[PDB]
């Protein structure tokens, strides 16, 4: 059937704060963007230079 | 031919290290006009389980990983699956080159 | 000079008859009683797609060398089917006809049927279909059989459009395992000697059982079909059921549909010694055509009037003709009439015998109908033994009977079977 | 022979207010089939779009509510070849209404917002369904007043708002179904959920 | 009890038919999508008959022989 | 490990109770002309029937032993599990509702807000009557019960 | 005849009778399950995420 | 509480029915006798080309206008055409309404009928009739329809393949001007004053005060078709001529359908009070699902059997619901089965007209029929009025007479009509 | 639907005997229908091709 597809357990590539099932996301999501996103403002600025 | 010929054959299957991306060895044939009309020529089966192989042998390629070792194929279970339709693809190929000729 | 034609039954009950004509060119023929009278159901258009398949690989022949090495020496291969049976046919010269013929047997005894190439020629089955559903009278006819049986004659020549598609390999292998048997086929030559066609029979067409399988006797169903197209003229045919091949009543059947008028003998004629086109004449003042139609089978017939006629004027076309048959059925008609529909019927007989493709077709539907090869001089002889109380006979047969309509066209003034 | 794609983000749930507000949105944005007979000339820009540029067979938005969760997102059908242009015009409806909804715009989106709520309790039958989930959710029934109520309060600022905290720059969850090698990588599905304009 | 379609109980939709020119806010279940299907064949155009000196011969007489070959047309004779 | 006892339960709530056992209740419903009708969704059960109003006092009676006194059969667990499994292969065919299953997999992995309402199959194949009865009993009490009219 | 449950808005919408009461086909038998094989072995846990830890406890 | 719902017939022959409610969103709906009925062998599809104008340009309003007000207010515009009348049905909530009244106006009295615009649409017909047919239930009850008569009901609901791109905008514009009049029209409304459809009515309702063209005439013939598609199921309709709505027969032969068993009550059911259900339960081991169809016209009926099977064990079911109707036909049921499908009818009518769709479907076609209200308890009584004896006369009238068969499928071991 | 086109040249008549290798010529070519049964594997080039 298609309901015996299951995603499998991706925690070891997981993040840290989005590892267990029983907290709510949107809580520290923006903390998630927020370190990529000054990851890539650190590159543009040091390409700027 | 009977003592280390074989044992040889064995040996060259597992250096030439296909059998660790779970390829069988007509997987690993170069495309030709007979190589395609060959795959043409194969069942859905055999066709799904060569596309699913290649494409598990892409992602362990990616990843510079190889499979684990009870799932390398093995050299004795190793199907020579395509052959028959690969030689009759190049021996109806042959018979319109000598006709071609005359 | 055409000397005999000589006959032989092999005990396998496979049919040798071969003619020593001495001609430039050789016409040998195979005759199987495999046509789409062998379907059930489950393998509707198989026939159709193994008629279309006789050129693929064989095994002892592949396609390239099959289609490449009729073509070399100019020879043609035909393959003709009715619902009965099918006929497949080489055409060469004398001094290569024999290895013509073992392409043939190829064909017919050993194909291989890989699945890659019938999955290339379903779609050769959509376009053959097209092509000849191009003209309504296959419609018609198609139609008009399906509707007029039940079972083992309802089945189309083409293949319906949900086969298409779903037609395998292993249909054909079945067809052919259970259809292409020793007792079911007739090998004639023509431009050749008994010898040549012993020896290749001998070594491609003895092994098989023979019995293969019968089918299912062709019960009568009756009722109409009428399919709303939208074309200038109007199409519909009336049959009832009429005596089989080999009834003694098949040959007043024939002296009626050529007494009622079967054939423009005129080219751009007025049709004057045809009964229906003469009320239909006297009736209407637009274009139309106006037949009989007859069709003998192994166990059954059908024998109806055709009419062609204009949309709003259908209903008193065949009105017209259908009220021609009662008359006729009555007893008014002439004896120089009858004597006129016999010279129609056997000079139609003889003009269909001239020709190479016609006689080995006659050859080959004696020898799988009856077993016996008789003259035309016989056919003609039994022909002049039918009296006119047998036609009136045939005629009150057509009249007592249910009926069954196939009509086509604008059928807004297209008239019912129970308003006839 | 077509492929079914379903794109969704988070939504809130049962209890927090501004699913009527979303509710306004998937309203402004709805639903097709091919055998609506409205031609080019319908009020959604996605379902004008998509009968203009013959991509679609169906598409649908939804908005789905469990217990403090739910997914909100939309829904298609389509062949292989127009999967991804459909994907670009239906993330670039929800940027639209992230960063320049209009007033007449909301104002068709409440005036559809108030046809569903009142003709779909229709009949005793979703009608007691309403009252069974809304007091198994809510805890009690809201009267269709409350609800009409709570569509007044929404205009274009506070719509768009709600639209930028759910939609904009967010992560989605896509589901595929069918000949999707056209569908795009989820690199430029979550790429295409900003606007580099904003 | 008039209203011939609730006449029938399960028969209701199907005696009758339901376009909607303006599809309004509640979307009806099962959308529906037709496969994209295939096409027919090309063919060209065929010989009308205008005038009874064509159309004589036309009348059906005999049963439906259909006749392919390898380098010949296909032909159907009646 | 019960991921179909909602749906199982759904399917044998109709199939006869302890005082009404089997088609005879059934029976009953068809003898007013009433429609009964269910669903079962991630968070919701319902049973609903349409009725006449001039016929409250029976239906609400028949909608009791429903909920409480249904009488678990082997038999009609056997048959059931045949035909939960006739319309999950049905319902895979219904492929926006595939696309709906896997969206909801694929957004609450890890979660059991993933799993299906009908379960995977291994779930139809074995499940017992002793796991469905540990569900009814857990689940089906009454401060969660909502008697709507 | 008359309402399921539908419609990607957790509605009861208007369904024919043949699909609102009868959502099991006519089909007899069920065929098969076809089994997912994956590439690695994959640790595909419904409940808790497999394990959580980072050494020998 | 509402007050009693009010009529008023014009002078032109227009229908006025209006009840004051105080809805949250009004209902108003225009019921003209213009179905398909009214169509011959010329004019074929144009009541489905009619259906999905009502977006396109009139005048007082665009295409563009149309779409975007109705849009604009969040209405609905529909129309529901059976095989006798069409039904324009807008809805929006209230203080728009009157708006859209003019609207429906302008797409029930002045359509422009342009030939672009209708070039455009024929494509969306064609789609539509494929979405239709894509379940098999639609496709045997047109079948059916088309070989139970012979005019004015074989039309079916959906163009016909070879009129699409033929439907000119001459056509449409001849059957508006011919079956669009003013004294075959009600105008329904729900959630509106009296006043306001009188004042809509009068201002924009008076342009055709003739009766139209009338008297079709369906006649009825009978027959069998047979679809072969090779699907797993067989579906198969046995019907036969049953009597017309305004008669105590018809209630006789709805009380007939739904003691013999009339579609299902429960979810995922055995359907043990229906008789046909119990008697193919008794045979057959494998799924199936059959009920009872009748359809009740103006002019004619249709009741019978409606079988869905397995493609080798239909015979067997077609077989036993064919003999449950015979030995129902011969007096053996029993009171208290009667009394329950006499709860069933009336529940299953109170049931239709409890959602506002369901009433304002029913109060159009009173109108278009009585032009007078049947309020809901004389139909019960009605119902309430028959007695056993006309239930075993209405049985014995369908197994007396000649039945139309539609079957789908894999008919290898379906019977015919001769064998039942 | 669909277009006939004809390419023709000045050829000799009857009187002139190269006609018969004109006649071999065409016999290379031939003809080609879509309803034939050889597909790809006949003689002619331009049938093959086509």
């Amino acid at each position: 059937s298609h309901t015996d597809v299951k995603v499998p357990d991706f925690s070891d590539y997981r993040r840290a704060e989005v590892l267990d099932s029983t907290k709510s996301s949107k809580e520290s999501s923006e903390a998630r963007k927020g370190f990529s996103y000054l990851v890539t403002a650190t590159t543009t600025v040091g390409v700027a230079y | 031919s009977s003592k280390w010929l074989d044992g040889f054959r064995k040996w060259y299957y597992n250096a030439a290290g296909f059998n660790k991306l779970g390829l069988m060895r007509d997987d690993t044939l170069h495309e030709t006009e007979d190589v395609k009309e060959a795959i043409r020529r194969l069942p859905e089966d055999l066709y799904n389980d060569r596309m699913f192989r290649i494409k598990r042998a892409l992602d362990l390629t990616m990843r510079h990983q190889i499979l684990p070792k009870d799932q390398w194929t093995k050299y004795e279970e190793d199907k020579f699956y395509l052959e028959p339709y690969l030689k009759e693809v190049i021996r109806e190929r042959k018979e319109r080159e000598e006709w071609a000729k005359k | 000079q055409p000397q005999d034609l000589e006959f032989t039954k092999l005990p396998n009950g496979l049919v040798i008859a071969s003619l020593e004509n001495y001609a430039p060119l050789s016409r040998i023929g195979l005759f199987v009683k495999a046509g789409s009278r062998y379907e059930d159901s489950n393998n509707l258009g198989t026939s159709h797609l193994l008629r279309l398949a006789s050129s693929l690989t064989t095994k002892g022949a592949s396609s390239f060398k099959i289609t490449r090495g009729i073509e070399a020496v100019g020879g043609k291969l035909s393959v003709t089917a009715t619902r009965e049976n099918m006929a497949y046919t080489v055409e060469g010269i004398r001094s290569d006809i024999e290895i013509l013929m073992e392409f043939l047997l190829n064909v017919t005894t050993a194909p291989e049927f890989r699945r890659w190439e019938v999955a290339a020629l379903r779609s050769q089955l959509k376009i053959d279909k097209a092509v000849a559903f191009q003209n309504s009278q296959t419609r018609i006819i198609e139609n008009l059989h399906d509707v007029a049986y039940k079972n083992a004659l309802a089945n189309p020549l083409y293949c319906p459009d949900y086969r298409m598609g779903k037609i395998t390999s292993e249909e054909l292998h079945y067809f052919v395992q259970n259809h292409f048997t020793s007792a079911r086929m007739a090998l004639v030559g023509l431009g050749v000697s008994h010898s040549v066609l012993k020896q290749v029979a001998e070594q491609f067409l003895n092994m098989r059982g023979g019995l293969g399988l019968a089918g299912a006797k062709a019960k009568y169903r009756g009722g109409e079909i009428r399919e709303q197209n939208g074309d200038n003229l109007v199409h519909a045919a009336i049959v009832a059921e009429s005596a089989a091949i080999g009834n003694a009543e098949a040959n007043a059947f024939s002296v009626l549909q050529h007494l009622l008028g079967a054939g423009p003998h005129i080219k751009r004629g007025n049709n004057t010694t045809s009964l229906l086109s003469q009320s239909v004449a006297k009736g209407s003042h637009q274009p139309f055509d106006v037949s009989a139609f007859n069709a003998s089978y192994s166990d059954s017939g059908l024998f109806g009037i055709y009419t062609i006629s204009q949309a709003a004027a259908a209903g008193e076309v065949i009105n017209a003709a259908y009220n021609q048959v009662k008359a006729v059925a009555q007893g008014n008609l002439s004896s120089a009439d009858v004597q006129a529909a016999k010279n129609k019927l056997k000079a139609g007989y003889l003009m269909s015998v001239e020709t190479s493709e016609g006689f080995l077709s006659e050859i080959g539907s004696q020898a799988l109908a009856a077993g016996s090869y008789m003259p035309p001089s016989t056919v003609l002889q039994q022909i002049d033994s039918v009296a006119d109380a047998d036609v009136v006979k045939a005629a009150k047969k057509f009249v007592s009977g249910k009926k069954s309509m196939a009509a086509s066209g604008n059928l807004g003034h297209t008239p019912f079977l129970d308003e006839l | 022979p077509l492929a079914h794609v379903a794109i969704a983000v988070e939504g809130p749930g049962w209890a927090n207010p501004d699913n009527v507000t979303l509710q306004v949105a998937n309203a402004i944005i709805g639903h097709y089939d091919c055998t609506y007979g409205g031609g080019v000339h319908l009020s959604s820009p996605l379902a004008s779009v998509a009968v203009a540029n013959k991509l679609c067979q169906s598409f649908q938005t939804f908005n789905i509510s469990y217990s403090d969760t739910g997914l909100l997102g939309a829904h298609f059908v389509c062949d292989a070849m127009s999967i991804d242009d459909m994907v670009f015009f239906l993330q670039g409806q929800w940027m639209r209404l992230c960063t320049s909804a209009t007033e007449s715009e909301v104002t068709r989106g409440k005036n559809i917002l108030r046809n569903a709520l009142v003709s779909h309790l229709d009949g005793t039958t979703p009608v007691c369904e309403d009252i069974g989930r809304s007091l198994l959710t809510y805890g009690r029934r809201i009267p269709l007043a409350e609800w009409e109520s709570r569509i007044q309060e929404v205009d274009a600022q506070m719509l768009r708002d709600i639209c930028s905290k759910y939609f904009y720059d967010q992560c989605p969850a896509v589901a595929g179904y069918g000949p999707i090698e056209q569908l795009p990588d989820y690199n430029r599905i979550r790429s295409g959920m900003f606007w580099l304009r904003f | 009890m008039l209203s011939v379609a609730a006449r029938s109980g399960p028969f209701a939709p199907v005696l009758s038919a339901t376009s909607r020119g303006v599809a309004g806010a509640l979307r009806p279940l099962l959308q529906g999508a037709v496969p994209a299907a295939s096409e027919p064949p090309v063919l060209d155009v065929k010989r009308p008959f205008l005038c009874r000196e064509s159309l004589s011969g036309q009348a059906a007489a005999r049963p439906l022989v259909a006749t392919v070959g390898l380098n010949v047309p296909a032909s159907v004779r009646f | 490990k019960n991921n179909g006892a909602g749906y199982f339960l759904e399917h044998l709530a109709f199939k006869g109770t302890k005082n009404r056992p089997g088609n005879a209740l059934e029976k009953e419903v068809e003898s007013i002309g009433a429609h009964l009708n269910a669903y079962s969704t991630r968070e919701h059960t319902a049973y609903l029937i349409k009725a006449l109003s001039k016929d409250l006092p029976k239906v609400v009676e028949l909608l009791a032993d429903i909920v409480q006194n249904s009488s678990l059969e082997d038999s009609q667990i056997e048959k059931e599990r045949d035909v939960i499994l006739r319309e999950m292969q049905e319902n895979d065919a219904s492929m926006q509702n595939v696309v709906f299953d896997y969206l909801h997999a694929t957004a609450f992995q890890g979660t059991p807000l993933a799993q299906a309402v009908e379960g995977p199959s291994e779930n139809v194949r074995r499940l017992s009557r002793t796991d469905l009865t540990d569900y009814l009993n857990r689940h089906y009490k009454a401060p969660r019960m909502v008697l709507a009219a | 005849m008359y309402y399921k449950f539908s419609s990607f808005t957790q509605k009861l919408a208007g369904a024919w009778a043949s699909e609102a009461y009868t959502p099991q086909g006519l089909k007899p038998v069920s065929t098969e399950a076809p089994p997912i094989i994956f590439a690695t072995p994959t640790k595909l846990t419904s409940s808790v995420t497999a394990y959580d830890y980072s050494g020998k406890n």
